[PDB]
């Protein structure tokens, strides 16, 4: 079992999503899949390595404009950020 | 039926992109049509168009250094700590 | 001041514009972002097009056991391919 | 210790690349990384799952417009096609 972590930024991003009335079940379900070692993820998540040279970092789509950024190694799963393309890349 | 895409662009960027594309037999207008077709079909953007921004990168750098990182025992514990 | 100008089907243009408007973008924003990526990387973005008919036909044949060949190791393989 | 296969189409694609005087060593070097399970590939190959729902199929770039399509599973490595974006996707 991978150790589970989340960043301080991740906590702020989930609070913002909550405030924006996003459907938190979509995000929670995806988080559970990752925690449960469901890899590769179902195709609907369009999961892929994060753009750039950040080792082990990946990018999954909860919705077309709701992204989860996380790091995944054999020992570790860390939830890093979540939000729109504008919030994460813009 | 036929519409036009018209976009302002830096002329030097345009020239460079056109050169890259010309090597693979594409024009800029071909790339515009192909990209928009993909967007319309998938209702989503192509992957990886932009690098992570400064705030995302700062979060990754902090986390990699062990700064402002939090542990959770399992999903229930995690959702509880996050307040979701 | 320069411009990109591309002929396009009106319905395709409208559908893309709708998708983009949901993310606070115009088509012209997406054009600049995409051309910047192409220019910077000297390459296309991934996955812009589905595999074509020939590629799909090859995959379908291979999955069915049609026209598939074995090799024992790299030297044997290169030998069989004539490289 | 994956089994190695190639498709008939792959042999034709390789002969065509040869006639275009493409640098066959670049392709051979990639093929060897794959056969030896020297994975993950160097970043320069931009290796990724093939677009669509073709399970286990992947897409690597020998050059920005010279692509290798191959299937990779725990038991099998199959060289499927190689060529330009136009030849494989166009």
């Amino acid at each position: 079992q991978r150790d589970i972590e989340y960043s301080g930024q991740y906590s702020k991003d989930v609070k913002l999503a909550q405030k924006r009335h996003k459907d938190m079940n979509k995000l929670k379900y995806l988080m559970t899949l990752l925690i449960n070692n469901t890899l590769p993820l179902p195709a609907v998540y369009k999961d892929h390595p994060l753009q750039g040279s950040w080792k082990g970092y990946r990018d999954a789509h909860v919705e077309p404009d709701w992204i989860l950024i996380y790091k995944l190694t054999d020992k570790l799963l860390r939830f890093e950020r979540t939000g729109t393309h504008a919030a994460l890349f813009g | 039926a036929n519409a036009f895409v018209r976009a302002r662009i830096d002329e030097d960027l345009k020239n460079q992109a056109a050169d890259v594309l010309a090597g693979m037999g594409l024009t800029i207008s071909d790339l515009v049509r192909i990209t928009l077709t993909k967007v319309a079909r998938e209702k989503a953007l192509p992957f990886d168009l932009r690098e992570p921004n400064q705030l995302t990168i700062q979060s990754i750098k902090n986390s990699e250094a062990g700064i402002d990182v939090h542990k959770a025992k399992d999903a229930d514990d995690l959702f509880d700590k996050l307040g979701i």
